[PDB]
């Protein structure tokens, strides 16, 4: 069977700016075993979770990261916001599934979990499935920064600082995005 | 040092269009988050529009489909295009580098949405009293009557006199025209030797009036 | 939309007092809450960002605290320069929303107004209207009564007044009252009087003139 467990059950998830991709190949996938086993979000575009078990694809990608609850809505075709624009962008014609669950009991800490970051500053929007891991000081003026933070010179990433007492819109959510591409078709339902 | 200077505000009829401009110095507009905020006369602050570092735009529901936020990097300028204007759009509009980065706010530009016509004020002396107490204080002033729209500026002796000056908020008269008074207190012993002139400016009507105020 | 409610809507405090302005959000905004100071006749100035971070050029007598739905601005040692309207703002959840504002006045010792009356100009009269102006200069507190009297008949419905914002130089207010008559009504009467009642006056003060004297 396809190794979804390694994705969904990873101990640690990536920061959304540095989102992880697992390329799935040459295996059989029960996507109905997923679509009940427990998820606050399970939205499919251009496919149904039921119909996936009688379909074959060249490859499947499993993208995974953490964002805050109120940002899960940006993980959909046609959205704008700091997450869709600067961190993780789905194409308008997306074919796949967005799956999310509250991870407050795994990813929040007393005093703040500062390990999860997002890109706040960027001069232009990401292309679909673009990953920007630049740490370059953001030049907000005409004066070059020369790697030093100061006036008009900003670290481009910010921390969520997840705390267990946060309201649910500010709690961490683990997200997995399944993308299906159509060479010989190597990933099939049973 | 960062400067933000709004312009383009003025009197406009209901249904009309205006473009406000916010000329920036000291940061790159096209690289930054910026907003427009408005304040109706005597009211609080209302968010209007937002543009992200990378160009995504957001609007208050009350202006959605009517207003457009944009920027021109060659001119380092932020705009607000305002269509289908309504009386309730009447406000001072502020631009700001917000919510991220080194924060800065402009000084605001006044938009008046009204079908009433521009009218320049009449300026009348408030003459210092005859019985001004010999070694005491006299008051004198100017009455700036019957103008539309706001604002007027009053200076005394071309800005040489600032101490003891009060320029009152305008009252809206039942005529739909504004009126205000500007007064200053001076030593009574000054009245024989010092000239007092109020400089009134009403840009909307291109009125400038310099009224000399003397004992009658 | 996240509604922001500040408390109180106005306050009056003494020099050196520790002042508290509260802000409640109708839902959680975590730390993402700003404070602004708007001085009489200026634009809003950033005071605090993200609950507690002091902006450039703001003294450390200002501080912010709170989290989630409950926030506080504290001024530890109130100074006259702090006369302003203060606004909270939540910015991390669209639409950006502001509190309704807290107007801050500073107390001083009672100061009676200086009172002056001004007849209409001959120039205005020729044009068909008479504006009579009464000035109350540099008083505290703000509460004051102007009574216009024409040949000792108390006048109602034909006056408007205007009050300045509190001046940080001396913590005082001033007030303008304008009585408007037609030229024909103005010429029917002799004695034009404004009678002022204020806490700093043991009894009301009256300034008057006689038309054509
Ligand atoms: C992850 O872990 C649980 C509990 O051990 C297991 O039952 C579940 O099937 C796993 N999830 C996936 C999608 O493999």
């Amino acid at each position: 069977l396809c190794p979804f467990g390694e994705v969904f059950n990873a101990t640690r998830f990536a920061s959304v700016y540095a989102w992880n991709r697992k390329r799935i190949s040459n295996c059989v996938a029960d996507y109905s075993v997923l679509y009940n086993s427990s998820f606050s979000t399970f939205k499919c575009y251009g496919v149904s979770p039921t119909k996936l078990n009688d379909l074959c694809f060249t490859n499947v990608y499993a993208d995974s990261f953490v964002i805050r609850g109120d940002e899960v809505r940006q993980i959909a075709p046609g959205q704008t916001g700091k997450i869709a624009d600067y961190n993780y962008k789905l194409p308008d014609d997306f074919t796949g599934c967005v799956i999310a669950w509250n991870s407050n009991n795994l990813d929040s800490k007393v005093g703040g979990n500062y390990n999860y970051l997002y890109r706040l500053f960027r001069k232009s929007n990401l292309k679909p499935f673009e990953r920007d891991i630049s740490t370059e000081i953001y030049q907000a003026g005409s004066t070059p920064c020369n790697g030093v933070e100061g006036f008009n010179c900003y670290f481009p990433l910010q921390s969520y600082g997840f705390q267990p007492t946060n309201g649910v819109g500010y709690q961490p959510y683990r997200v997995v995005v399944l993308s299906f591409e159509l060479a010989p078709a190597t990933v099939c339902g049973p | 040092e960062v400067l933000l200077v709004e312009s383009g505000g003025g009197l406009i009829q209901p249904g009309g269009s205006l473009r406000l401009s916010c000329a920036a110095s000291g940061f790159t507009v096209s690289s930054n988050y910026m907003i427009w905020v408005r304040q109706a006369p005597g009211k609080g602050l209302e968010w209007v529009s937002l543009i992200y570092s990378g160009g995504s735009t957001f609007y208050a529901d009350s202006v959605k489909g009517r207003f457009i936020i944009s920027r021109d990097s060659s001119k380092n300028t932020l705009y607000l295009q305002m269509n289908s204007l309504r009386a309730e759009d009447t406000a001072v509009y502020y631009c700001a580098r917000e919510p991220y980065g080194d924060k800065a706010w402009g000084q605001g530009t006044l938009v008046t949405v009204s079908s009433a016509s521009t009218k320049g004020p009449s300026v009348f002396p408030l003459a210092p009293s005859s019985k001004s107490t010999s070694g005491g204080t006299a008051a004198l002033g100017c009455l700036v009557k019957d103008y539309f729209p706001e604002p007027v500026t009053v200076s005394w002796n071309s800005g040489a006199l600032t101490s003891g000056v009060h320029t009152f908020p305008a009252v809206l008269q039942s005529s739909g025209l504004y009126s205000l008074s500007s007064v200053v207190t001076v030593p009574s012993s000054s009245l024989g030797t010092q000239t007092y002139i109020c400089n009134v400016n009403h840009k909307p009507s291109n009125t400038k009036v310099d009224k000399k105020v003397e004992p009658k | 939309d996240i509604q922001m409610t500040q408390s109180p809507s106005s306050l009056s405090a003494s020099v050196g007092d520790r002042v508290t302005i509260t802000c409640q959000a109708s839902q959680d905004i975590n730390k993402y809450l700003n404070w602004y100071q708007q001085k009489p006749g200026k634009a809003p100035k950033p005071l605090i960002s993200d609950t507690s971070n002091l902006q450039p050029g703001v003294p450390s007598r200002f501080s912010g605290s709170g989290a989630g739905t409950d926030f506080t601005l504290t001024i530890s040692s109130l100074q006259p320069e702090d006369i302003a309207t203060y606004y909270c703002q939540q910015y991390d959840n669209l639409p950006i929303t502001f509190g309704q504002g807290t107007r801050l006045e500073i107390k001083r010792t009672v100061a009676a107004p200086s009172v002056f009356i001004f007849p209409p100009s001959d120039e205005q009269l020729k044009s068909g209207t008479a504006s009579v102006v009464c000035l109350l200069n540099n008083f505290y507190p703000r509460e004051a009564k102007v009574q216009w009297k024409v040949d000792n008949a108390l006048q109602s419905g034909n006056s408007q007044e205007s009050v300045t914002e509190q001046d940080s130089k001396d913590s005082t207010y001033s007030l303008s009252s304008t009585l408007t008559l037609s030229k024909a009504d103005y010429e029917k009467h002799k004695v034009y009087a404004c009678e002022v009642t204020h806490q700093g006056l043991s009894s009301p003060v009256t300034k008057s003139f006689n038309r054509g004297e």
